[PDB]
C-alpha cells in the first residue's frame, strides 16, 4: 500500500502550509511536487529543479503570485 | 502513478451504490421495513390483499395480539 | 485427411460439435434415470394434492423422505 | 383510464394512419400501433407473456424490412402539418374527457386477468405461463410447432428463390 | 399502505434516472482517463481540480453551440431520433433486478431482449432524417451490426436462462449463492462481452458510429443537443450491459459494495478493449455472427438443455 | 523451428518462409489460441501493465522543454557590444533568403556610416530555415530562440526594423550564450 | 404495467424539456445556404444520393426474422420443462436444435453469404 | 441446485398449510356477498316489464344444470352494483394501481 | 485515413467499390517552376518540403544529383552522417506509415506508443540542425554542420 509514499505525501502537503497551501497549489499548477529552490527570479518567479524526475519534469517554475 | 483513476471510478462507483441506500433508507423509514412486498405470484399477490384489507397498511402487520383477547367457553 | 482438416480449419465447431454430443449422450442417460424411479410418482406436487383412503394414486404415493 | 384511452389512442393514431401517404410516415405510424396494440392485448390477457413476444418478433424484428424497403425517402423527407397534430389533439381531449365520462365498468372487457380470477382456483397459484403454453410442446398438439419450424426452413427456401433473380 | 407503494415506485424511477445520467456523463472522464493511461498519455488534469468538472464543462459547450439543423424541414423529424434513443438507454434500467422491490418486473429477460432491439429503429431514423449518404451507409452498416447480432444474443440469454430456472432475473442471485458463474460458463463470457460490445457499438465492433471510415457514421449530420442525447444514450449503454454482466456471471450481490466495485471494472474493461482492438471488416463480422456465434449459441443450448434434463433425473 | 518454403541467399530475410505445421500438437496449438484467444489475452495484458508506466506529458508552460542551443525561432537584430547596430545593409541575408521575406533599404545615416533605413521580415513567408543568419558576415541577423510568438491579427507578423531590434534588446542575454555555444562550431 | 407506463411518460416528458430547454439556450444564427447542406467531405454532393436497393441487407435481415421467429418457439422450454412430459419435451426441443445445425452446415455448404456481389 | 429446489419447497410446503384458511375465510364473504347481491337485484328492479332476478326475463340462465346448483357470477356480476375504487382495487392489483 | 488531401470520387453498388477515381492535384503547388526561378542554394528546402514525413532522405536525394552534375565527393565523416540520418529518418517514416496505417484499421494505442519514440528521433534533428523537422541539415558538398558532442552516445541509449 502506502511504502513510505504517504510519508512524501506528508512532506509536500505539511510544509506547502497546510491544507489550503497544498490546495492552491495544486489548483493552481495540476500537479503537486518537491524541487530546490534554483534561484528567484527577478519578477517574482522561483525555479526548482530535482533529478529525481525525468527531463520533462527534471525543472520548472512557480509563476509569480500575482498572477492569478 | 496511479492513484489518478481513483477519482472518477470512485465516484462512478459511488453513484450508482446510492440508489439502492436511497431505496433502502426510504423504505425502513417512510413505510415501516426496509422491502416492499414483492407481487409475482398470485399467493403473494391475494396476501397482500388480505395484509392489505384487514389494515390500509400491510407493513403494519398486526402480531398476534390482534386474536381476540378470550373466550368465556 | 479429414479429421485434422475440419479440426485445422473450424476449431470452434469441432468443439462445439464434441460438446453437442456430450450433451445429448448423457440426455439420453438422464431420461433413463428418470424412470428408473418411474419419475411421475413425483415426490412433491404442485397445489394441494389429497386423496381418499385406497385410491390408486393413494396406494402409489411414495413413502420415502425425499 | 387506461383501457379505454388506449382504445382512444388507437382510434387516433388510426386516423393518422388512413391520412399520411409518405411511406415513412405510414411506417412510423405502424410502430406506434404496435406498442398500442401489445399494451392493449396485455391487458385484456393472463400476462404480458405474448405482448413481449410480438412485440419482439412483429415490430422488433420484422417491421425492420418494411421501415428498410420503404427507405425510398420519397427522395425528400415529411413536410409535417401542425393541424393534423392539433386536430389529434382536439379529437383525442374530447374522447379522452368522454373516457372520464364513460361508464368506469361495463366500458371495459370481461376477459379474466390473473387477478381477476377466482381465490380458489388451485390452478392459478403455478408460474403464469406454465399451465398456457404447456400443449405446445406436450404431445398430440407439438408436431405443429415442427410444422412451423419447417414452414420457416421452407420459406427461406422460397425467399433465395425469388429474391435470387440473376442477382 | 398502497399509495406509500406508489411513491416510493416513482421516487426510485426518478433517483435512479438522475443518477445513472450523471454517472455516465461523469464516466465520459474515466474513459479519457483511463485511456488516457494505456496510451502514455496523461488524460485530462487540466479544468477544476484534475479534471474532475470536466464533462459538465462539455455539456455547457454543446448546449451553448448552436443547433445547425439540415435542410429547411426537417426540424422535428432530425430533432426526434435522440430523444428517442436516450428515452431506451434509460428506460431500459427499469427491469434490472433489485432485492429491494423497485418492482415485480417478471419477463425481465423478454424486456432485456425488446429495449436492446429497439436500439436499430433509433439509429436508422435518425440517418434517414439526416439525408447525407455518409450519415445514411452508417446507419445501414448500424443497423446491420444490430441485428445480425440479436440472434446470437437471444440464444446465449437461454443458455442462463435454463440454468436458472425461470426468465425472473432475481434468481441469479440465488444460484450464485455458493459460487460464481463465470467460472462455469467461462466461454459465454467472452462471446457475451463481444456481444454486449457490439449492441453498444464499442470497437472492435465501430462500424455505426466509426471513424476513419464514415466520418461520424450516422452521427455525421448532428448538431450540439442532439449529438449530447446520441452520446448520453451510448454511455447509458455501456454501464448497463456491464451491470447485466454483473448480475448474471459476478454474483448478483445487490446488496454488497463489491457488486459495483465489479460495475467499475467491467465498465474499465469495456475501455480496455477500447483502446487496444483494431476494427473488424463487414463481411468478416456476419461470418462471426452467423457462421460462429451461432453455431456456438446451439451447442450450448443443445448442451444445457440435456445437463438440465440430468438435472432432473436426478431431483 | 518448421522448414522454409523457398530457400534464401544471404543479403535478404524472407519474412513468410516459415512453414505452418500440421504436426498435432501445432494444430492444437493454434486451435486452443483461437477458442480461448491466448493472442489477444496476451495483448489485453500488456496494455493493462503499460498502465503502470509513467505518462511522458511535459506539464507545459510551468514544465517545458528540452531545445537545443540551435533552435531556429524568433528573429533578431543584435547590436554590437557598445549598443550600436550590427547590420550594415549588406543585403545578403535577402538575396538568400529563400522565402524572399526580408526587404532592405539602406541610405548614410548623418555620421556617413553604412546602414538601414528599412528592414523588414514577414513572418508569414519566412520558413524559419535560418539561411539569412547562416550567410550574414557580422551575425547581424539570428534566429533568435522565442518560439512563442503568436498573434490574434496578421498584420501584427510583419516585422519591421523597430519590432525587430526591440526582441534583439530583450532577448540579448541568451543570444550571447548560444553563439558563444555556436561560434567556433558552427 | 401502468406503473412503468407512467414512468416512461413522465421520463420521455422530462427528455423532450430538457431537448426543448436547449433548443433556446444555444444561440441562433442567421440561416445560410451554405450551412445547410449534407457533408460530403466539403465537396458538393452529388445527385439526390439515395442508395441503390439493389442489395442484400434485406436477405440478412429476412435470415433474421426465421431465427427470430424461431428464437420465439425456443422461448418457452424454459418454464415448461418443469411441468411437460419428459420424452416429449426432450425429443421435440432436441430435433428443433439438431434441425437448425443442419441448415447451417448445410447452408455453410452452400456458403451463401460468399455471395459473388 | 439442490438449496434453491430445498427452501422453494419450503415455501410450497408452507403454502399449502396456509391455503386453506384462506378459503374457509374465503366461502363465508362468497355467500355473504351473493346474499346480499341478490337482494339488490330485486331490489332495483323493482318496477321493470318483467324482470326475474337470476334470469333473462323468464327462461333460466343455465338449465342443464340440476336444481340447487350454484354457478358463481362472472366477476362483473359479481360487482354489478359496485364503484370503480372497488372494481380496481382488486381488478388492477397485478398493475398496481 | 485520406491524408487531409486525397479526394477519391467512388461509385459503390451495395457497399463495394466499383470505379475508384483518385483526384491527386488537391494539394498540388507549383514547385517545378518555383524551383526553377531559385538557386540550387536556395531550391535545397524544396526537396525537404516533398515527401514531408522523410525528411533527410529527400535532401540526400537533391545534394547527390548536384554532387554528380559538379563532378565532387565527400568525406568520409560526411557519408557516415549522411548513412546515419538516412536510417534515422527511415525508422521515422516508417513509424509515420505504420501509426497511420493503425488508424486506418482502428487501433490508437500503437500509434500513440509509437509516436512517443518518435519524440525522441525529432529531438536528435533538433540537436543537429536545429529544427524539429525540416532541416536543411544535408547539403550538395556533405552536411552543412558538424554534429555536437555526446550526440553519438544519446543516440546509442535510444536505439538500445
Ligand atoms: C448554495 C449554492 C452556493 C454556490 C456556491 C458557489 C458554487 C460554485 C463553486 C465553484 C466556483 C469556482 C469559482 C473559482 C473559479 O473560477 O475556478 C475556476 C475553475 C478552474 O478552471 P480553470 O480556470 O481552467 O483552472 C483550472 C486549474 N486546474 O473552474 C470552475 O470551477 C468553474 C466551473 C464551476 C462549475 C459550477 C458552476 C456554478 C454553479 C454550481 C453548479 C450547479
Ligand atoms: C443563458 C445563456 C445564453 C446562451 C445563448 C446566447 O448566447 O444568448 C445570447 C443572448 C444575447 O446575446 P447577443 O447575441 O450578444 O445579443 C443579442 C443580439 N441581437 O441572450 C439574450 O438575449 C437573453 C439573456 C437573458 C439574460
Ligand atoms: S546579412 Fe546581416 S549585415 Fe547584411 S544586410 Fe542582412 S542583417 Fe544586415
Ligand atoms: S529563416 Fe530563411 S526564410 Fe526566414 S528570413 Fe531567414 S533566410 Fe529567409
Amino acid at each position: 500500500l502506502g511504502i513510505n509514499r504517504l510519508t512524501k505525501l506528508f512532506q509536500m502537503v505539511r510544509e506547502a502550509g497546510g491544507l489550503k497551501q497544498a490546495y492552491l497549489k495544486l489548483y493552481r499548477n495540476d500537479d503537486l511536487k518537491i524541487g530546490t529552490l534554483v534561484g528567484i527570479d527577478k519578477y517574482g518567479n522561483k525555479y526548482f529543479e530535482n533529478p529525481y524526475y525525468f527531463y520533462g519534469r527534471n525543472r520548472w517554475i512557480e509563476f509569480a503570485p500575482h498572477v492569478n | 502513478m496511479w492513484f489518478e483513476i481513483l477519482p472518477g471510478a470512485v465516484i462512478i462507483t459511488t453513484l450508482l451504490s446510492v440508489p439502492i441506500y436511497a431505496m433502502y433508507g426510504l423504505d425502513k423509514l417512510m413505510i415501516g421495513n426496509a422491502f416492499r412486498r414483492n407481487m409475482d405470484e398470485r399467493f403473494s399477490r391475494v396476501m397482500y390483499q388480505r395484509d392489505f384489507r384487514l389494515t390500509d397498511n400491510p407493513y403494519k402487520m398486526n402480531g398476534l395480539d390482534a386474536i381476540p383477547d378470550e373466550k368465556t367457553n | 485427411s479429414l479429421l485434422k482438416r475440419a479440426w485445422n480449419e473450424i476449431p470452434d465447431i469441432v468443439g462445439g460439435s464434441a460438446l453437442a454430443l456430450a450433451g445429448i449422450v448423457m440426455a439420453t442417460i438422464g431420461v433413463a434415470n428418470y424412470y428408473a424411479k418411474d419419475g411421475d410418482n413425483r415426490r412433491y406436487k404442485l397445489g394441494y394434492v389429497v386423496y381418499r383412503h385406497d385410491d390408486p394414486r393413494a396406494l402409489k404415493v411414495r413413502n420415502d423422505e425425499d | 383510464m387506461i383501457q379505454l384511452m388506449l382504445y382512444s389512442l388507437i382510434i387516433t393514431t388510426s386516423i393518422i394512419f388512413l391520412n399520411m401517404i409518405h411511406p415513412l410516415a405510414l411506417g412510423l405510424t405502424l410502430l406506434i400501433q404496435t406498442i398500442f396494440v401489445c399494451l392493449l392485448t396485455g391487458l385484456m390477457t393472463k400476462s404480458f407473456w405474448y405482448s413481449y413476444i410480438l412485440f419482439l418478433i412483429f415490430l422488433g424484428g420484422m417491421l425492420v424490412l418494411f421501415i428498410y424497403v420503404t427507405s425510398l425517402a420519397s427522395n425528400e423527407m415529411f413536410n409535417l402539418s401542425m393541424k393534423l397534430t392539433l386536430f389529434s389533439s382536439l379529437i383525442l381531449i374530447f374522447m379522452l374527457i368522454l373516457s372520464f365520462i364513460m361508464d368506469k365498468t361495463s366500458s371495459s372487457l370481461f376477459l379474466m386477468n390473473n387477478d381477476m380470477q377466482s381465490i380458489i382456483n388451485m390452478n392459478s397459484y403455478f408460474m403464469e405461463n406454465s399451465l398456457s403454453l404447456n400443449k405446445l410442446y406436450n404431445f398430440p398438439t407439438n408436431f405443429i410447432t415442427i410444422l412451423l419450424m419447417n414452414y420457416l426452413l421452407i420459406t427461406l427456401i422460397v425467399i433465395v428463390k425469388i429474391t435470387k433473380l440473376f442477382k | 399502505m398502497f399509495y406509500m407503494e406508489f411513491i416510493l415506485s416513482l421516487i426510485g424511477s426518478l433517483l435512479l434516472i438522475i443518477c445513472v445520467l450523471v454517472s455516465v456523463a461523469f464516466l465520459t472522464l474515466l474513459e479519457r482517463k483511463v485511456l488516457g493511461y494505456i496510451q502514455i498519455r496523461k488524460g485530462p488534469n487540466k479544468v477544476g481540480l484534475m479534471g474532475i468538472p470536466q464533462p459538465f464543462c462539455d455539456a455547457i459547450k454543446l448546449f451553448t453551440k448552436e443547433q445547425t439543423y439540415p435542410l429547411l424541414s426537417n426540424y422535428l423529424s432530425y430533432y426526434i431520433s435522440p430523444i428517442f434513443s436516450l428515452f431506451l438507454s434509460l428506460f431500459v434500467w427499469m427491469c434490472m433486478p433489485f432485492f429491494v422491490k423497485l418492482y415485480s418486473f417478471n419477463l425481465g429477460g423478454l424486456f432485456f431482449l425488446c429495449c436492446t432491439s429497439l436500439g436499430v429503429y433509433t439509429v436508422m431514423v435518425a440517418g434517414w432524417s439526416s439525408n447525407s449518404n455518409y450519415a445514411l451507409l452508417g446507419g445501414l452498416r448500424a443497423v446491420a451490426q444490430t441485428i445480425s447480432y440479436e440472434v446470437s444474443l437471444a440464444l446465449i440469454l437461454l443458455s442462463f436462462i435454463f440454468l436458472i430456472g425461470s426468465y425472473n432475473m432475481i434468481y441469479f442471485f440465488f444460484y450464485q449463492v455458493y459460487m460464481w458463474f463465470l467460472i462455469i460458463l467461462f466461454p459465454m463470457a467472452l462471446v457475451w462481452v463481444s456481444i454486449s460490445l457490439a449492441e453498444t457499438n464499442r470497437t472492435p465492433f465501430d462500424f455505426a458510429e466509426g471513424e476513419s471510415e464514415l466520418v461520424s457514421g450516422f452521427n455525421v449530420e448532428y448538431s450540439s443537443g442532439g449529438f449530447a442525447l446520441i452520446f448520453m444514450a451510448e454511455y447509458a449503454s455501456i454501464l448497463f450491459m456491464s451491470m447485466l454482466f454483473c448480475v448474471i456471471f459476478l454474483g448478483c450481490d445487490v446488496f454488497n459494495l463489491l457488486f459495483y466495485m465489479k460495475l467499475t471494472f467491467i465498465s474499465f474493461v469495456f475501455i480496455w478493449v477500447r483502446g487496444t482492438l483494431p476494427r473488424f471488416r463487414y463481411d468478416k463480422l456476419m461470418y462471426l455472427a452467423w457462421k460462429c456465434f451461432l453455431s456456438f449459441s446451439l451447442n450450448y443450448l443443445l448442451f444445457f438443455i440435456g445437463f438440465k434434463i440430468l438435472l432432473f433425473s436426478l431431483l | 523451428e518448421p522448414k522454409d518454403i523457398v530457400e534464401v541467399p544471404k543479403g535478404y530475410v524472407y519474412v513468410n518462409n516459415k512453414e505452418l505445421s500440421m504436426e498435432f500438437a501445432d494444430i492444437t496449438d493454434r486451435a486452443a489460441s483461437t477458442m480461448f484467444f491466448g493472442e489477444l489475452l496476451r495483448g489485453f495484458a500488456v496494455t493493462l501493465a503499460h498502465i503502470f508506466k509513467e505518462p511522458a506529458t511535459i506539464n507545459y508552460p510551468f514544465e517545458k522543454g528540452p531545445l537545443s542551443p540551435r533552435f531556429r525561432g524568433e528573429h533578431a537584430l543584435r547590436r554590437y557590444p557598445s549598443g550600436e547596430e550590427r547590420c550594415i545593409a549588406c543585403k545578403l541575408c535577402e538575396a538568400i533568403c529563400p522565402a524572399q521575406a526580408i526587404t532592405i533599404e539602406a541610405e548614410e545615416r548623418a555620421d556617413g556610416s553604412r546602414r538601414t533605413t528599412r528592414y523588414d521580415i514577414d513572418m508569414t513567408k519566412c520558413i524559419y530555415c535560418g539561411f539569412c543568419q547562416e550567410a550574414c558576415p557580422v551575425d547581424a541577423i539570428v534566429e533568435g530562440p522565442n518560439f512563442e510568438f503568436s498573434t490574434e491579427t496578421h498584420e501584427e507578423l510583419l516585422y519591421n526594423k523597430e519590432k525587430l531590434l526591440c526582441n534583439g534588446d530583450k532577448w540579448e542575454s541568451e543570444i550571447a550564450s548560444n553563439l558563444q555555444a555556436d561560434h567556433l562550431y558552427r | 404495467m401502468f406503473s412503468i407506463i407512467f414512468i416512461a411518460l413522465l421520463i420521455l416528458l422530462i427528455t423532450t424539456i430538457v431537448m426543448f430547454l436547449a433548443s433556446i439556450l444555444s444561440k441562433k444564427a442567421l440561416i445560410d445556404r451554405e450551412k445547410s447542406s449534407p457533408f460530403e467531405c466539403g465537396f458538393d454532393p452529388k445527385s439526390s444520393s439515395r442508395l441503390p436497393f439493389s442489395l442484400r441487407f434485406f436477405l440478412i435481415t429476412i435470415i433474421f426474422l426465421i431465427f427470430d421467429v424461431e428464437i420465439a418457439l425456443i422461448l418457452p422450454m424454459i418454464i415448461i420443462m418443469k411441468y411437460s412430459n419428459i420424452m416429449i419435451w426432450t425429443i421435440t426441443s432436441i430435433i428443433f436444435i439438431l434441425i437448425l445445425l443442419i441448415g447451417l452446415y448445410h447452408e455453410w455448404n452452400q456458403g451463401m453469404l460468399n455471395w459473388s456481389n | 441446485a439442490k438449496k434453491v429446489k430445498r427452501d422453494e419447497i419450503e415455501m410450497r410446503s408452507a403454502q399449502n398449510v396456509i391455503f386453506p384458511i384462506l378459503v374457509a375465510e374465503r366461502d363465508r364473504e362468497f355467500l355473504r356477498q351473493l346474499r346480499r347481491n341478490r337482494d339488490e337485484e330485486a331490489e332495483l328492479m323493482k318496477n321493470v316489464p318483467g324482470w326475474e332476478v337470476g334470469t333473462w326475463y323468464g327462461e333460466p340462465v343455465f338449465k342443464t344444470l340440476p336444481e340447487d346448483t350454484l354457478v358463481t357470477p362472472i366477476f362483473k356480476e359479481f360487482y354489478a352494483h359496485s364503484d370503480w375504487k372497488s372494481y380496481a382495487k382488486r381488478a388492477h392489483l397485478k398493475l398496481w394501481s | 485515413a485520406a491524408h487531409g488531401v486525397l479526394r477519391l470520387v467512388l461509385e459503390l453498388d451495395g457497399e463495394t467499390v466499383m470505379r475508384a477515381d483518385p483526384h491527386i492535384g488537391l494539394l498540388h503547388r507549383g514547385t517545378e517552376k518555383l524551383i526553377e526561378y531559385k538557386t540550387y542554394t536556395q531550391a535545397l528546402p524544396y526537396f525537404d518540403r516533398l515527401d514531408y514525413v522523410s525528411m533527410m532522405c529527400n535532401e540526400q536525394c537533391y545534394s547527390l544529383a548536384v554532387e554528380k552534375l559538379l563532378n565532387i565527393d565527400v568525406p568520409l565523416r560526411a557519408k557516415y552522417i549522411r548513412t546515419l540520418f538516412a536510417e534515422i529518418t527511415r525508422i521515422l517514416n516508417h513509424i509515420m506509415a505504420v501509426g497511420t496505417h493503425a488508424l486506418d484499421v482502428g487501433a490508437l494505442t500503437p500509434f500513440f506508443w509509437l509516436f512517443e519514440e518518435r519524440e525522441k528521433m525529432m529531438e536528435f534533428y533538433e540537436r543537429v540542425s536545429g529544427a524539429r523537422m525540416h532541416a536543411a541539415y544535408i547539403r550538395p558538398g556533405g552536411v552543412s554542420l558538424d554534429m555536437p558532442l555526446g550526440l553519438m552516445d544519446d543516440i546509442y541509449e535510444f536505439a538500445s
